[PDB]
RNA sequence: GUCUGAUGGAGGAUCGAGUUGAUACUGACGUGCAAAUCGUUCAUUUCAAUCACGUUUAGGGGCGAAAGACUAAUCGAAAAG
RNA sequence: GAGAACUUUGAAGACUGAAGUGGAGAAGGGUUUCUUGUCAACUGUGAUUGAACAAGAGUUAGCCGCUCCUAAGGGAUAGCUGAAAAGUGUUUAAAGGGGUCCCCGUCUCAAAAGGGAAACAGGUUGAUAUUCCUGUGCCAAUAGUAUUAUGAGUUAGAUGGUAACAUAUAUAUAAAUGAACUCCUUUACAUAGGCUUUACACUCGGGGUGCGUUUUCUUUGCACUUUACCUUUAUAACAAACCUUGGAAUCAAUUUACUUGGAGAAGAGGUUCGUUGAACUCAAUUCAAAAAUUUGUUUUGUAGCAAUAGUAAUUCGUAAUUAUCCGAAGUGGUAAGGACUAUCCUUGAAAAAAGGAGGGAACGGCUUUGUGCUUUGCUACUCUUAAUACUUGUAUGAGCGUACCAACAACCGCAUCAGGUCUCCAAGGUUAACAGCCUCUGGUUAAAUAGAAAAAAGUAGGUAAGGGAAGUCGGCAAAAUAGAUCCGUAACUUCGGGAAAAGGAUUGGCUCUGAGGACAUUAAUGUUAACUCAGAACUGAAACGGACAAGGGGAAUCCGACUGUUUAAUUAAAACAUAGCAUUGUGAAAAGCCACAACUGGUAUUAACACAAUGUGAUUUCUGCCCAGUGCUUUG
RNA sequence: UUAUCCAUUUAUAGGGAUGAAUU
């Protein structure tokens, strides 16, 4: 397992072809209410890759604005 | 197994490109760092390998050939060391004598080193104890502790 | 204070083997044990390894000498002979 | 360092008064030292430079 | 306390066979093997150990990084700065005193 | 040259569980739990120390810090035909 | 159930007491393992039980091992011996093999504890699990031809730093030329003593959740509060070595001990390795403070793995929700690493395999006459990683083991025998203590029998007035003494001892006093530990190492100097060994001592400070006379 | 000295005057 930080770096490699599926999970923050934290984890050949994202609205943008041929899973 | 310890020394392949490798008695004073010179026309001093028929009365010599060639038989053990007695008028004899006393003439040509053997002295120290002497032989060969014939029986 | 008023070195001994023994004991081990001169490099720090290899702890150069001692009277004889000539 | 590696003190309390001791004696034995030392060389320049004035007089 | 047993085929305390436990995620008590240290590497002159380089063992050496097995002198990781800089001046010293020494005949 | 305090950690050094053995009761048992066991007491623990597997030595021969000891419940000459 | 002291269930009273009848393996056994059935014989009493009897099942690997390497060693080849059977193993083999024609050079086996490519967590069965399921990784291999894409280099092989040294982050740090020949490193190594670091273990006080006691007391007693390999994991921090400046006696730095310095110390600034594996605001986010990098934080994250898993709870129908999973410290039991000091007439394996360097052979793409020495000609070329088509014999992962016991009835002892039999893990209280005694987790309450009675006699124990070895060959057996602290210790002596010599006093509980550290604000002020050691007053049927645990001593004589060894199963000693002392043989492949039928071997990887053969038996002080006899030896 | 025997070696130059070293 990989982590990245560099929104670019994880949008090259969700547009690779060996690049499988996405996961999306949803949480809500241990220090207070509702900060809904979200990871989202690529599946390729070698390596899952996950970035975390604090803003829900952030996350929400990019997640839809991926490639169409992925399949994605939800395990909350 | 050996009293006196052993020179590790290299030469320089001289029918080809390489470096060789000989292990040879060390006398006292050699020191790591040193070269020294064997051969009919090496200078005399301590260390160098010279035959015997080039050595001054007195000269005291160790690790010596008893035959030409023969790399090397008589004066090994530690602190021993012979003497050059006599030379011949016409050459090809050489008078020594052993650390037994005894006197022996050899042939002219053959090798010696120039010096005493190393670590001279050891036995002035009392063993003073069976398992020092059980450590002694026990990198020798089987021949420690000794029952004595007369307390045995007679089939044996 | 002072521990001891004769055996010293050979206190480890205890009471056993005899007193001259003990004596030709401590006789060699004041020697075996003691610091020389390098002659190489100047200080006083060479010291016996194996019965008859001796090192510096400064400079590391190995010597043969004696088996007790770093020289031996027989040696400095005979080389002192060599050189004079 | 070397007085303490000779077991001469047994705590804290008695080294911070045995060094307070000797720095007190140590400064005063110097301080009496330089006033000596510098009333000595006043009277030097007095002695050196009257010398040349008379030299100036007798010999030239 | 939890108590624990050897897992691989070896079941004695040998040097290639020391144990490290860990607490895993179950809350469980386990064993694992430990790898053996390896020694440095060392001056082919003096035998002390060569500053810029890794010591792995062999298996480790194989399929490590180009950069970790080396330094860039006349002598890379095989002789050590202060023998080479003695190197160079015996070798150039040496030279001119023969050269002095042979002009010397005449 | 000699006295006192501390530091230091030598020795086929001392006590003693375990381990390795076998001094005494001339105890139990002696148709035994056992063709050598059981109970208490005893010796030994940094070294000539203790254990495992592998390997060498074969019968008038081997091995023995030596008792004619041991060599598969067999030894002043094994076992099988 | 025909029939229950010894089958099953519940409730009691108890044991094992981490050096366990608790877990996991080796040797040996071979189906004893599991489920169902069942009682002729066996299970030394019963028996519905069973390791008995019957019928069916059960052992899943690129990553655990073997398989490969070499050791002490075994078997062979050439030759040579011998009627052969057999004995030796380079002793003059055109030896075998490997690097392109030349070099190197006998073969083969011997380790399931030595060397050694590579994996972790959760779940799952009546019976297997690092092997099956889920998820996430790692290692080795992968041919020729093209075509695309990634990246570097000259428009024939790149840069930075004064130096120690450093730099390729592409999905992936993959590429920094380098032939013959040569040198080195890793693999790779003993014991003892203390100091230090990290992880596991144990403990204390807060928060939350469930349970328990509750006549009285108890802001209370117990349980849970978790986080793996892998990412060169990044960084942080420590012992050490080295570099640049600097230039030391009024010597200095410094450790528990040490140990270092004009061959360049202290001070100041740097480089690397090892330990370890989220430490340090570590990373991403601008609220801002000079840009062609500084702050408390706007804020998040158990760094990714990761909560989706595990654990402890509360609800909803015959498979779903919901809430927690977090603040600060002590003790030193086990393991490993570090930097050191000391000891040896003792100096503590090898090989497969991998790495580093010195040296400088060879070197455009193109298509061409002549023949590698020509050209007229143009400017893309050389490496590197990945993917895809096609050509080739069918272009990823061979074979073997894996159930169960390991003694308590699965092993050896004729047996379901109180015997024997190799390794690893190891909690609380009292203590110097892994000793003895009691306890929590796990295990058990079974032994070729049970009930009642209870005298002689036995076996294993306990006590005894007055005397105290009068008993007996003989104090045999038993008794008396014992831990710590404070005092006090003779003769003799090889000066080291004797020595725990001999002797004397104290010890509970409770309430107090005194002495031993660290940190941060100013000689004052505060915040905080952890176990030890002294002194005093009270108190009790004068007791207090209260159980457990635990030397009897003295004056002399004989023998052996001491530690050590011995008649497995009647003798453990004064017997053997030992250091020390003395004597004898031998200068070598035509020598000393010894093996062999013969050829040939051992000591010997040796060389008189050596090898071989004897006697006596530490130290001290001594070792007298006899060469006629018997031996040995010298001359011709 | 040629039968016979021993020794050394990679059977590697006919008798005298603590750098590197090979195409
Ligand atoms: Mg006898
Ligand atoms: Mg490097
Ligand atoms: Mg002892
Ligand atoms: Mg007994
Ligand atoms: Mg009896
Ligand atoms: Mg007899
Ligand atoms: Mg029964
Ligand atoms: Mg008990
Ligand atoms: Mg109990
Ligand atoms: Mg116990
Ligand atoms: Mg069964
Ligand atoms: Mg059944
Ligand atoms: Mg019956
Ligand atoms: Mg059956
Ligand atoms: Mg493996
Ligand atoms: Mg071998
Ligand atoms: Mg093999
Ligand atoms: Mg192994
Ligand atoms: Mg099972
Ligand atoms: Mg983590
Ligand atoms: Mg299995
Ligand atoms: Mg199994
Ligand atoms: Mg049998
Ligand atoms: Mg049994
Ligand atoms: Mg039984
Ligand atoms: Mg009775
Ligand atoms: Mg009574
Ligand atoms: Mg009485
Ligand atoms: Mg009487
Ligand atoms: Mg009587
Ligand atoms: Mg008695
Ligand atoms: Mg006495
Ligand atoms: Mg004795
Ligand atoms: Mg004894
Ligand atoms: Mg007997
Ligand atoms: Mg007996
Ligand atoms: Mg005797
Ligand atoms: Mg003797
Ligand atoms: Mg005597
Ligand atoms: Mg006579
Ligand atoms: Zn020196
Ligand atoms: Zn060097």
């Amino acid at each position: 397992p990989k982590q990245i930080t560099d929104i670019r770096k994880f949008l090259k490699i969700s547009r690779k072809p060996d690049t499988t599926a996405v996961i999306i999970m949803k949480k809500k923050s241990k220090t207070k209410k509702n900060t809904v934290i979200t990871k989202l984890k690529l599946r390729t050949k070698k390596y899952l890759y996950t970035m975390v994202f604090a803003d829900r609205k952030k996350a929400e943008r990019i997640e839809n604005s991926l490639l169409p041929s992925l399949k994605r899973i939800y395990y909350p | 197994g050996r009293g006196a310890p052993l020179a590790k020394v290299i030469f320089k392949r001289t029918e080809k490109y390489g470096k060789k490798e000989e292990l040879i008695i060390a006398s006292e004073g050699m020191f790591t760092g040193q070269y020294i010179s064997c051969g009919t026309k090496a200078p005399l001093s301590v260390g160098n390998i010279l035959p015997i028929g080039k050595m001054p009365e007195g000269t005291l010599i160790c690790n010596l050939e008893h035959r030409t060639g023969n790399r090397g038989t008589l004066v090994k053990a530690s602190g021993c060391y012979a003497t050059v007695v006599g030379q011949s008028e016409d050459g090809k004899k050489t008078k020594v004598r052993l650390p037994s006393g005894a006197k022996k003439t050899i042939d002219a040509k053959a090798r010696a080193m120039v010096g005493v053997v190393g670590a001279g002295g050891r036995i002035d120290k009392p063993i003073l104890k069976a398992g020092v002497a059980h450590h002694k032989y026990r990198v020798k060969r089987n021949c420690w502790p000794k029952v004595r014939g007369v307390a045995m029986n007679p089939v044996e | 204070s002072r521990r001891t008023k004769k055996v010293g070195l050979t206190g480890k001994y205890g009471t056993r083997y005899g007193s001259s023994l003990r004596k030709q004991i401590k006789k060699i081990e004041l020697m075996q044990h003691a610091k020389y001169l390098c002659t190489f490099c100047g200080k006083t720090a060479t010291k016996r390894t194996c019965v008859g290899i001796w090192k510096c702890k400064k400079c590391k150069r190995k010597v043969c000498g004696g088996a007790w001692s770093l020289t031996t009277p027989a040696a400095v004889a005979a080389k002192s002979t060599i050189i004079r000539l | 360092y070397l007085k303490c590696k000779g077991n001469q003190f047994k705590n804290k309390r008695t080294l911070i008064e045995a060094i307070q001791r000797e720095k007190n004696e140590t400064l005063k034995k110097k301080a009496i030292a330089d006033q000596l030392e510098a009333k000595r060389l006043k009277a030097q320049v007095l002695r050196n430079k009257r010398k040349l004035k008379k030299d100036k007089e007798v010999v030239a | 306390a939890q108590r624990v047993h050897y897992r691989r085929h070896n079941h004695y305390n040998t040097k290639s066979n020391k144990v490290r436990p860990v607490r895993t995620p179950g809350g469980k008590l386990t064993i694992h093997v430990v790898k053996k240290k390896a020694g440095k590497p060392k001056c082919a002159d003096c035998k002390t150990a060569i500053q810029g380089v890794k010591a792995l063992r062999p298996a480790d050496n194989y399929r490590a990084r180009r950069k970790n097995r080396t330094v860039a002198r006349a002598y890379g990781g095989s002789i050590c700065a202060r023998c080479i800089r003695e190197r160079i001046m015996r070798a150039f010293l040496f030279e001119e005193q023969k050269c002095v020494r042979q002009v010397l005949k005449e």
